[PDB]
Parts: structure tokens; C-alpha cells; sequence
């Protein structure tokens, strides 16, 4: 069964940059879609941005297009989210998640990191 | 007994791998004296200052072989190159692991370089055999980059010359240009539909949104590209009904060193099983058994390799690659088929069009309207100028017959005469006759004009160029403007070479006027 | 007080050059131009890195010539990479700095004295015309310039009957045996090659090994595979054509004047057409941030230089527009002799009759049915060469044209 | 083949007759 | 955004009835081309990430048991439970997949109370 682990939690100053990893394992890393997503405590999920790893493919959200990065590294089939210009409101929880997909379409996320807290 | 192996890599994690396939490179090819020791470099940002310890941290070292495996570098330029070029003024193989460039492919100036990763150009066959697949003569080929199309066209033609059909069309020009919706729509004009694409991100992106600007995306239009055509800010504006081709492990340094390292220790081991050992000076002597190394390099065999059957060509380059066919089926990449060394197996999901149905659209156009193209003619093509505006005279014969003539458009002097006086005349006689008549027995329309001179058409190499070219009607009809050529032509074997003939219609020679 | 940088290595006259370096007429310019001349080893190619750093951080170089005495082609190679990665343009004028490659680079400035290979072939087509000669064979290794040389000729040759044509590899040993069975097909009297030196003498052990180079066939060859008339090889056959360079009236300081002469009225070109001359910091260390002040425009004022009389115009590839060639033969001891001369498309050879390594004399009169004789066209089909002697000095000759109904039979 | 048609009936005919069998 | 209209917002009901909860969204989800209809049920447990329930609105997930039902094409759409269990309470949301239909939108949510 796949994993994705996240990295630990943050404490960064205010307009500061935070950079984040989510290694993947047990599934086809190049051939998959991975997704970021932002959970303020209490409340439901945002979602940020998804990259493809086969071709790297980005795509953000628009309020965090100019917040967001994500890079990849195919050594270690581990995702990155770098997180720039931190203010008090992404002192959230950000998750990593991969795509379920049969018979070539899309099903929802089926595989879920443990969180990650930036304060 | 030592055996230095020169590489250059920044992870430690791929160092450490490196280090470890040296280690176990003496595992299971017994307990010969051979030692392998390893060392890598790191990466700095310049190239005079990186080339320059390079070279003499190798000198120092006195490697065999040279590994370079940075496919994410930040500078665009891939160049590896000058750690090549030095490796080549001592013969010293090199073996290429991230760049797919034609560049390193020609032997002539790369004298020691190699690489396990075929170049795009193998693409063009794959293309060739989805050709063969679905039937497919006529094409659109566009390139901006010059340094790979001319090779990329020349492997197309190869590929062609079995068939000996040829690319309707070809584009070349300077990439960072953006007028390039002329020859878009010079191209939409004719028959065939597969357009096939080949450059960077930037002008794949480019001609995307020209094609969707100009609605060069509707349905039978069946595109083709490659790898570096659906990546990056290319991918954001790809259009959908695409069909990509996708290199299998294309990224995966892991499996890709193991291979590289246990090829190179077979290699070395079947270079030690024979006489004049050489080893490198510390850099006017060249390396004597280079050449030889080399040699003993390309009739290499092997079984061994995730990849699988490992081989090399007279180029040095990889055989019998597997490739991933990906199609953009609404903004997502689904995998439609599979290739094997040779042959192509779709796999179970389905493949989706521009348009509609599934079925390949039969990339060939028709077009009734045909431009002709003729001189003027003293008894056979009569040229009037309208009366008052656009009109002709409709003048009759002494039998009864009415007089048909057609609006024609062609200059009124010469270039030295009339710098540019273009005008709708009246043009009939016999030739206008014949084609009427013509006109009227098969359902076809038709526009014409005039050729610019006064020549029926000869073959000139420039003046100073020396390139052989056509003019007068031949030229007009060669460059594609004139589609039929309704003139007195003369038969004869120089012009039949380059056309088609119909049965004549006349019969005559020659003779000489006086008064 | 433009800076000229000069590099010897090799035995070379350094005291006439020095002498004759302030030989040329610059006072109608201010250009004021310094020239350092040092002297260096063929060492390594760093060692040359490191001189010409030393030299652009010290005088601040704006320039570079290179002189040698060696039969690489690599020292040009290597210095079209410094060429290109410093704003200094590089000059190459004698030696190894001579033989010219596939081709520079773009951001390049280095150029060299000598011709292209279409020259060379229009100048080898000239001797073949001359000498009436019209069937030949055409022979070469991989070395990149074969392409052009290929099919310049045939382009230019577009009675001329070319028969065979070869491709040899070399990189692949043990295909002696193939050479010689491949050399079979040579019909032709005469064989033309583009090869390297050693490969030369290996071509030459296969031809003395089938035979093929006694009386009967003879062979021309470029420049690079002589190179040297000093040194001649084991077993070149006797008789061996070959066109040279002329560096026998053409020296060395006359070389070093020239490239001196060109950089400074380029500099002066650049200086007063625009008003600026591009001399940024000369640092040798961390270049990348010194390639700012790019010229784009002194390399236009580098292909269009006038000495008085010397056209020195260069051409987009790096090589000279007008240069002066000689012709060489090896007579039966092992020299290099001066047979004739070729400039500006013009062919003057010294023998009017190409001597050999059956065969009988005609004379005849010019009668007006059966023996025609008119002058050469500025001969034609179908019509015979023949020779009239003219006596005023050293014996002269004029070629015609002759015909009739006597010639026919 | 549309040629050879109107060459063995008598369509060429009426072509010279209009121009090239006329005279003065 | 499509408005994704869930109803009812929460219920409460005893262990072995039926319950039935309604997903509407602002445009249709289904694409004429294939007849699908791009929406995807859910279920969330607290302090869980929440576990794929129901796709294409009528195909359950093959972890999910047979009680489950959903129903509802075009714009509405229906989740309905044969025989709800304890274990089920959670807060169900429906979530459309349509790619041309970015970026994805969730409704309001169902809670289930026992
Ligand atoms: C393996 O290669 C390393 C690196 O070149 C050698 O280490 C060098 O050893 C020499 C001699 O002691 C030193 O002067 C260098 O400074 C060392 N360089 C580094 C980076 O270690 C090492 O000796 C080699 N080992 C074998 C078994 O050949
Ligand atoms: C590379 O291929 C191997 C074998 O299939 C696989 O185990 C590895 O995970 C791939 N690349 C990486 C580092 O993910
Ligand atoms: C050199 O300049 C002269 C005078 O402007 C011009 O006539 C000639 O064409 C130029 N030649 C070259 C090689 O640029």
C-alpha cells in the first residue's frame, strides 16, 4: 500500500519562507498526481496546487499561485511544497495526497500524508 | 591494477550509489586484482572554471571513463561539452547519461563521446511507424531549431525513402519570432491534416495558441509531438485530442547509473582480456589505444539491465528503446499504448479525437477550385483590358457563336516598365476554349492569373549561389501557386522529369519567318 | 594605446619581428598601439590558459596572435573556445595556429591566414584544366571537412568524367584487407585525396602493398598533408602534387605587421564609425561578468581591412578572402620544388608542358580547309590543343586551337 | 482522357474552325 | 465555482433505518460526450482524512458495503443508505471532478447523527 510521509512541524516568522517535503512510496511516483492541500484547524480543506511528476505539469491555485512552489525529485519520489511570504493566516495544516484513478479516471484522493502544522 | 573512473554528480545519495556499484562491480567477476577506486565532482555555476578543474582533477586521476548525470540543471544550455572535448584530445570515451541533443550524435567533432539515451530523432521513427500504422503519406513537419532539423528532417527522409513519399510541407525559421501565422495558414490550405511538431516549450506553447487562435484545432485535424512539446507552460496551454510520446525511466538516475556502471565494468573487463594495456599521461602524447578502446567498446554485448537488452550502435547510441504513448484526454495524461523495439501495442484504453469518433481522421483534403496558370499566347489566349470597370465586351463571332472569355489578373508591363500595374482583364482565344470546355465536362471551378515575365520557364542556378531554380510558368507551378499549367508547353524530356504529362493535344514542330 | 598581445613558441627570428614590428604606417590614425611580445612552450594547453590570463590581467590584451611550429590542428581548436569566452578577438597567422577547422563559433573572433577548402578545390580543378587531364577519382577519411570539399567539386564540375568515389574509415582496424579490395575499383589515371597525415602513410603502405602508385598514377593532395616541407614522409610516392601556402615570400614578420596592421584599423574602425571603442576591464578571472560590453560591430569592422594594396578581408567562417598560394612537386630526391603560382583566380605554371616520371611529336601548317587554327576561348569540343612558340628570352609558348578536315582524320 | 474523347470526335474540329482553320 | 447544494445539512436517525442525503450542483457535472457524471461521494470520520465513499454518483468504492446507494444525475444527485449502522456517523460531502470544470468545490456537508 502507498505512503506519504510529511515533513515535521514549523514555527516561522512572519513573511519568512517555509519549504515542506512529502515522501511517496508504494505506488508509481512518475505516473501519478499529487496534491496540496490547506486545512485551517477546524475547518475544511483548501486546496492549493497539483503537479504531475512525469512531466512536471503545475498548476496552483490562484490565491496561491504567487505563494506556492512545487518541486519533485524522482531519486526520492518525494514532493515539495515551498511556502514563501508566511503570514498568521497559513498558520494552518497542509496535507499531501495522491490521486485515485481506475480505468483512467479520476476517483478522488485515495492516499493521505499525516499533516503537517506551520505555525 | 587500478582502474580510476571519472564522473561528475552533486547528490551524495547518487555518490554514494556510484560508489557502491564500484564495489560490487568486483563481486561476481571473481577475485582478480583489478581495484576500482572512485571519485566525483560537484557542480559550480560557471563552465570556464568548471571545465578547468575538471580537466585537472582527471589529468590527476588518470580515469578510463567520464559520467555526467545532471538532466535538472538550471542553466538551459546542457552543456557538458568541453569535458568531452578534452576527453577526445587524450581518446578517452565518454558515455552521455541525461541529454537526448543530436549534437553529440556527430562523430566528427564529438570523436569520444557516447550515450545510452537515443535522441529525438528515433521519435521521428516511431512517427514513422504510427505512419505505417494508420496509413498515413502526407505530412505537415514544422522545426525552429535548426541545429536538430535538418538532422531530424534528414532521419524523416531516410525513414521516407522506403516508402520514397515525401513531407508536403516544411518549415524552418529563427526561434523567439511570433508572425508565424502566415505559414499556418499557408499550411491549412492543403490537403493533408497530420500536423506533426518539433521544438521547445516556448514555441510549442507559441503555436498552440496560434492554433487555437486561428481555429487550426477543429475536428480531423490529428497532431503529433514529443516529449519537450507537452512540458512546462507548453502542457498549461496544450490543446486537447494531442498525442505525446513519453521515454520510459526517462529520469530514473538510480537504475540509469547501475546500468551505466555495469556496462562499464564489463567493458573493462574485456578490455583487460587482451594485450597493450595504455594508461593516460598526466596532461603532447596522445592515449595510443583510444580508438582501439573504443573499438573494443562498440562490439559490447549484454544481457543485464532493468531497461533490458543494453546495445550500441555505429553511433554509439541505445537500441531497441520502449516507448510510452500518452494522450491529453481532458487536461489529463492517460496512457493509450505501448512500444517495443519495433513494433507498437495500444493497450486497453480508448483514445480520443480533437473532433469526434475515436477512428482515425483521414488526414487528406479535396479542392474542386484549381489556380491556372498560362502566357500570352497571339492566336490562342487573347488579352483585353475591361471596358469601363471589370467588364468585358461581349463581342460575337461571324458564325453565330458568342465569344467566351474570362476575367484574368496578371501585370501590364514589365518590371522595368511597370513597376506594379496588376489589373482584372479580359482573357479568351483557344487555350481558354480548351480549359471551358474542360471546365464543363468535370465539375471544378477555377482561378486564373498571369505569370509575372514572359518565360515559359528555366532552370538557373543563382548567379553567385549557384543554386539551380525554375522560373516562368514551371516556377510558379513548382512553388505550389498554380495547380495546372494550361499553355503551349513543349514536350520534351528535362521538363517531364520534374511533371506530368496528358496525351497531346496538338501536332506541329518548328519553322522560320521571313518577309 | 590599443594593447597587442604576441606569442612565440618554437625556434623563430624574435629579434627581426621586434625590429620589424614598427615596419607599418599608422601615423593617419591615432591608434598609438602597444605590442608585447613573449615567448612560450608547447607545453599543455593550460599553460597557454594561464599565459594569456597572466597577459589580459596585466596590459589589459585586446588582442591575441598566436605563432608555432607544430602539426596540430588542436591548438586552433582550443583557441576558438578562449576566442569565443573573451571579448579579445584571437589571431592565428603561422604554424599550428594556420590549418583551419570545421568552423568558429558564434560569439567567436578568431580568424587565420589562409584559404577554404572550396578555394583549394577551385584552384586543384584550375591545374586539372591546364593540363588537359579531364579523368580523376576522388578518395577521403572522416575528417569532418569532407562534406564541402565533396561537393564543391562536384557542384563546380556540374568533358569532365568523374568514376569513382570513395569513403574510407579509418577508426576500425584490421580492415587493411578491405582497403585493398576496395581500391580495385580505381580506374582513373589520376586520384585525389583528403586525409590526414598518418592515415597518408597508411593509405600509401596499402597503395605500395596493391601496387597502385608506380608510373602510371599520380596524386594531389591540400595543404594539411604536407604541412611541413622540412619533414618528408617515409614513402610518398615521387611525383606527389600538392598546393602550399605561400611562406616562403610571405615570412613571419611580414604575418605579425599584418595582423597588427588589421586589429589596429579594426579598433580605429570601431572607434571612430561609432565613437566607441570596447576595451572593458580585461579580467581573467570570473570572465562571464566581463563579457558586458560586447562589440557586435568590431567583428563587421574585422572583414573589411585594406593595407595599401593588400586586400585582407576576411570571410564569415574565419578564413582570409584573398590569399596567395604555390604549387609543389616531389621530384625523385625527397624536396618540395616552386613550380607555379595561382592569384586571383589566375593559373601561371612555369613548365607549359607537364614533364612525366607510345608517344610521338606531330608538326604541322595551318592550311584554310584542313588545319584551322584559332585562339582559346576566354578549346572547345571537338577541336585539338596545339602549341605555338613565340621568339622575341626563356622559351614561350601560346596555346590555340586547331582543327579541320586533315584533323579529323 | 477527357483529351483523347474530344480527340476522336470532331470537337477539335469546331476548335479550328473558330481559330486556327480560319483565314483571310 | 459550481455551487455544490447539499441537503439536508444534518440528521439524526435510530440504527437499521434508511436515510437518504441529496447532493445538488449548479451545473450539470455530466459530459455529453462519454455520459458521465463527474461526482464523487465521501466519507469523513473526525480526526481522519476523509475516505473515498461514492464515484460517478452511482459507483461505490469497493472498501464501501452494498447499504450504501448513490443516485442522481445532471445537477442533483442523491446519497442514500439502506441500513445505517453506527459506524457510518460522519460527515458525508459530495465533490465534482469535472477537469473542465475547475477548480473543485465542495458542498456544504451532511452530518450524521445516530
Ligand atoms: C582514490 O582516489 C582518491 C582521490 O583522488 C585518492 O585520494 C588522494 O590521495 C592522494 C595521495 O594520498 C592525496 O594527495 C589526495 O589529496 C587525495 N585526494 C582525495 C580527495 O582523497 C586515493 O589515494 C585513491 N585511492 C586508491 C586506492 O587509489
Ligand atoms: C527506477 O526503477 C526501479 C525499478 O523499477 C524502481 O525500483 C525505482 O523506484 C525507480 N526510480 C525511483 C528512484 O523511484
Ligand atoms: C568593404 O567596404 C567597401 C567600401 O564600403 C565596400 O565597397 C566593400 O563591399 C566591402 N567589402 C567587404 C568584404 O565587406
Amino acid at each position: 500500500q502507498g505512503q506519504m510521509q510529511q515533513s515535521g512541524a514549523e514555527l516561522v516568522k512572519p513573511g519568512a519562507s517555509v519549504k515542506l517535503s512529502c515522501k511517496t512510496s508504494g505506488f508509481s511516483f512518475s505516473t501519478s498526481y499529487i496534491n496540496w492541500l490547506k486545512q485551517k484547524p477546524g475547518q475544511s480543506l483548501e486546496w492549493i496546487a497539483w503537479i504531475y511528476a512525469g512531466t512536471d505539469g503545475t498548476s496552483y491555485n490562484q490565491k496561491f499561485t504567487d505563494k506556492a512552489q512545487l518541486t519533485v525529485d524522482t531519486s526520492s519520489s518525494t514532493a515539495y511544497m515551498q511556502f514563501s511570504s508566511l503570514t498568521t493566516d497559513d498558520s494552518a495544516i497542509y496535507y499531501c495526497a495522491r490521486e485515485g484513478i481506475y480505468y483512467g479516471n479520476y476517483a478522488g484522493f485515495t492516499y493521505w500524508g499525516q499533516g503537517t502544522l506551520v505555525t | 591494477k587500478i582502474v580510476n573512473i571519472g564522473a561528475v554528480l552533486s547528490t551524495r545519495k547518487h555518490e554514494q550509489m556510484f560508489r557502491e556499484a564500484v564495489n560490487q562491480a568486483n563481486k561476481r567477476h571473481g577475485s582478480w586484482k583489478i581495484q576500482l577506486n572512485a571519485t566525483s565532482v560537484t557542480h559550480k555555476p560557471n563552465a570556464i572554471q568548471m571545465a578547468l578543474s575538471v580537466c585537472e582533477d582527471l589529468i590527476s586521476s588518470q580515469v578510463y571513463a567520464i559520467l555526467v548525470s545532471h538532466p535538472p540543471t538550471p542553466n538551459d544550455h546542457f552543456t557538458p561539452t568541453p569535458v568531452s572535448y578534452t576527453a577526445g584530445f587524450y581518446r578517452i570515451p565518454v558515455l552521455g547519461l541525461t541529454t537526448r541533443m543530436s549534437i553529440y550524435s556527430d562523430k566528427s567533432i564529438h570523436l569520444s563521446f557516447l550515450r545510452t539515451v537515443p535522441p529525438y530523432s528515433h521519435q521521428s521513427s516511431v512517427w514513422f511507424e504510427m505512419m505505417r500504422v494508420y496509413n498515413w503519406n502526407h505530412i505537415i513537419l514544422l522545426v525552429s531549431d535548426d541545429h536538430e532539423g535538418r538532422a531530424a528532417q534528414k532521419r524523416l527522409e531516410t525513414l521516407l525513402e522506403e516508402r520514397e513519399s515525401k513531407a508536403e510541407k516544411v518549415l524552418q525559421f529563427d526561434p523567439g519570432t511570433k508572425n508565424v501565422t502566415a505559414l499556418l495558414m499557408e499550411a491549412r490550405d492543403l490537403e493533408a491534416r497530420v500536423i506533426i511538431l518539433s521544438a521547445s516549450e516556448d514555441d510549442a506553447a507559441t503555436v498552440y495558441r496560434a492554433a487555437a487562435m486561428l481555429n487550426m484545432t477543429g475536428s480531423g485535424y490529428v497532431w503529433l509531438v514529443g516529449e519537450r512539446e507537452i512540458s512546462g507552460n507548453a502542457l498549461r496551454y496544450a490543446p486537447d485530442g494531442i498525442i505525446g510520446l513519453q521515454l520510459i525511466n526517462g529520469k530514473n538516475e538510480s537504475a540509469h547509473i547501475s546500468d551505466a556502471v555495469g556496462v562499464v565494468a564489463q567493458a573493462v573487463h574485456e578490455l583487460l582480456e587482451k594485450e597493450n594495456i595504455t594508461d593516460p599521461p598526466r596532461g603532447t602524447n596522445i592515449w595510443k589505444t583510444g580508438p582501439l578502446f573504443k573499438r573494443v567498446l562498440m562490439s559490447s554485448k549484454y544481457a543485464d539491465g532493468v531497461t533490458g537488452r543494453v546495445e550500441f550502435n555505429e553511433d554509439g547510441d541505445r537500441k531497441f528503446a520502449n516507448y510510452s504513448i500518452m494522450n491529453l484526454q481532458n487536461r489529463k495524461l492517460v496512457q493509450v499504448g505501448i512500444y517495443n523495439g519495433t513494433h507498437v501495442i495500444p493497450n486497453d484504453r480508448k483514445i480520443i479525437w480533437p473532433g469526434g469518433e475515436t477512428e482515425k481522421p483521414r488526414g487528406y483534403q479535396m479542392s474542386t477550385r484549381l489556380k491556372i496558370v498560362t502566357i500570352h499566347q497571339e492566336p490562342f489566349v487573347y488579352v483585353k483590358p475591361t471596358m469601363s470597370d471589370g467588364t468585358c465586351k461581349e463581342e460575337f463571332t461571324v458564325n453565330g457563336d458568342p465569344v467566351k472569355k474570362v476575367i484574368c489578373t496578371g501585370p501590364n508591363d514589365t518590371s522595368p516598365g511597370s513597376p506594379r500595374h496588376t489589373v482584372p482583364q479580359c482573357c479568351y482565344g483557344f487555350c481558354v476554349d480548351l480549359l471551358i470546355k474542360l471546365a464543363r465536362t468535370m465539375n471544378f471551378t477555377y482561378e486564373v492569373h498571369l505569370v509575372a515575365d514572359g518565360k515559359f520557364g528555366t532552370q538557373e542556378r543563382v548567379n553567385n549561389s549557384n543554386k539551380k531554380e525554375w522560373n516562368g510558368m514551371m516556377g510558379e507551378l513548382l512553388s505550389g501557386q498554380a495547380d495546372m499549367i494550361v499553355a503551349p508547353l513543349t514536350i520534351n524530356n528535362e521538363r517531364a522529369q520534374y511533371i506530368e504529362f496528358s496525351k497531346p493535344f496538338k501536332y506541329q514542330g518548328l519553322t522560320i519567318l521571313v518577309k | 594605446s590599443i594593447g597587442i598581445a604576441v606569442i612565440l613558441v618554437g625556434t623563430s627570428d624574435e629579434v627581426a619581428i621586434k625590429d620589424a614590428h614598427e615596419k607599418d604606417d599608422f601615423h593617419h590614425l591615432s591608434v598609438v598601439p602597444r605590442v608585447e611580445l613573449v615567448a612560450m612552450n608547447e607545453t599543455d594547453p593550460k599553460s597557454i590558459i594561464t599565459r594569456i590570463c597572466d597577459l589580459m590581467s596585466d596590459r589589459k590584451i585586446q588582442g591575441v596572435v598566436l605563432a608555432d611550429d607544430t602539426d596540430q590542428e588542436a591548438i586552433a581548436q582550443i583557441l576558438d573556445f578562449i576566442s569565443a569566452q573573451t571579448l579579445t578577438p584571437i589571431l592565428g597567422i603561422h604554424g599550428g595556429s594556420s590549418m583551419i577547422m570545421a568552423d568558429k563559433d558564434e560569439s567567436s573572433m578568431f580568424f587565420q591566414f589562409g584559404p577554404s577548402i572550396e578555394q583549394q578545390a577551385s584552384v586543384m580543378l584550375n591545374i586539372m584544366e591546364e593540363y588537359d587531364w579531364y579523368i580523376f577519382s576522388i578518395v577521403t577519411t572522416y575528417f569532418p571537412g569532407y562534406q564541402d570539399f565533396v561537393n564543391k567539386i562536384r557542384s563546380t564540375i556540374e568533358g569532365w568524367e568523374l568514376e569513382e568515389v570513395l569513403l574510407l574509415d579509418m577508426s576500425l582496424d584490421d580492415g587493411d584487407s578491405k582497403i585493398q579490395n576496395q581500391l580495385k575499383k580505381l580506374q582513373s589515371p589520376i586520384i585525389l585525396l583528403y586525409c590526414t597525415k598518418e592515415e597518408a602513410t597508411y593509405i600509401f603502405e596499402v597503395a605500395n602493398s596493391v601496387g597502385l602508385t608506380g608510373y602510371g598514377y599520380t596524386w594531389i593532395v591540400p595543404s594539411l598533408v604536407a604541412g611541413d616541407t622540412d619533414t618528408v614522409p617515409s614513402e610518398f610516392p615521387t611525383g606527389l602534387i600538392s598546393v602550399s601556402y605561400d611562406e616562403w615570400d610571405y615570412g613571419l614578420p611580414a604575418r605579425v605587421r599584418d595582423g597588427i596592421a588589421i586589429i589596429t584599423t579594426a579598433a580605429s574602425d570601431m572607434l571612430s564609425e561609432h565613437s566607441f571603442i570596447p576595451e572593458p576591464k580585461s579580467s581573467c578571472y570570473n570572465t562571464h561578468e566581463k563579457r558586458i560590453y560586447q562589440s557586435n560591430m568590431l567583428n563587421r569592422y574585422l572583414i573589411n581591412v585594406t593595407f595599401e594594396g593588400r586586400n585582407l578581408s576576411f570571410s564569415e567562417d574565419g578564413y582570409q578572402m584573398h590569399p596567395k598560394l604555390v604549387i609543389i612537386l616531389l621530384n625523385k630526391e625527397r624536396k618540395w620544388e616552386r613550380v607555379g603560382k595561382w592569384k586571383d583566380k589566375s593559373l601561371q605554371m612555369k613548365y607549359y608542358v607537364w614533364p612525366r616520371m607510345d608517344h610521338l611529336s606531330i608538326v604541322t601548317l595551318e592550311e584554310a580547309p584542313f588545319v584551322i587554327v584559332e585562339s582559346v576561348d576566354p578549346c572547345m569540343r571537338n577541336t585539338v590543343p596545339c602549341q605555338k612558340r613565340i621568339i622575341s628570352e626563356e622559351p614561350g609558348y601560346i596555346k590555340k586551337c586547331c582543327k579541320g578536315f586533315c584533323i579529323d582524320i | 482522357l477527357s483529351i483523347l474523347k474530344s480527340h476522336e470526335n470532331g470537337f477539335m474540329e469546331d476548335l479550328d474552325k473558330t481559330w486556327v482553320r480560319y483565314q483571310e | 465555482d459550481i455551487v455544490m447544494t447539499q441537503s439536508p445539512s444534518s440528521l439524526a436517525v435510530t440504527a437499521g433505518e434508511k436515510v437518504t442525503m441529496r447532493c445538488k450542483s449548479s451545473q450539470s457535472l455530466l459530459w455529453s460526450v462519454n455520459q458521465n457524471n463527474y461526482l464523487s461521494w465521501y466519507q469523513q470520520k473526525q480526526g481522519q482524512p476523509p475516505k473515498l465513499l461514492i464515484y460517478g454518483a452511482s459507483i461505490r468504492e469497493s472498501w464501501v458495503p452494498d447499504r450504501f446507494t448513490g443516485s442522481g444525475s445532471g445537477t442533483d444527485f442523491t446519497l442514500t443508505i439502506s441500513n445505517v449502522h453506527a459506524e457510518d456517523l460522519a460527515v458525508y460531502y459530495c465533490q465534482h471532478n469535472h477537469g473542465s470544470f475547475l477548480p473543485y468545490t465542495f458542498g456544504g456537508g451532511t452530518k450524521l447523527e445516530i
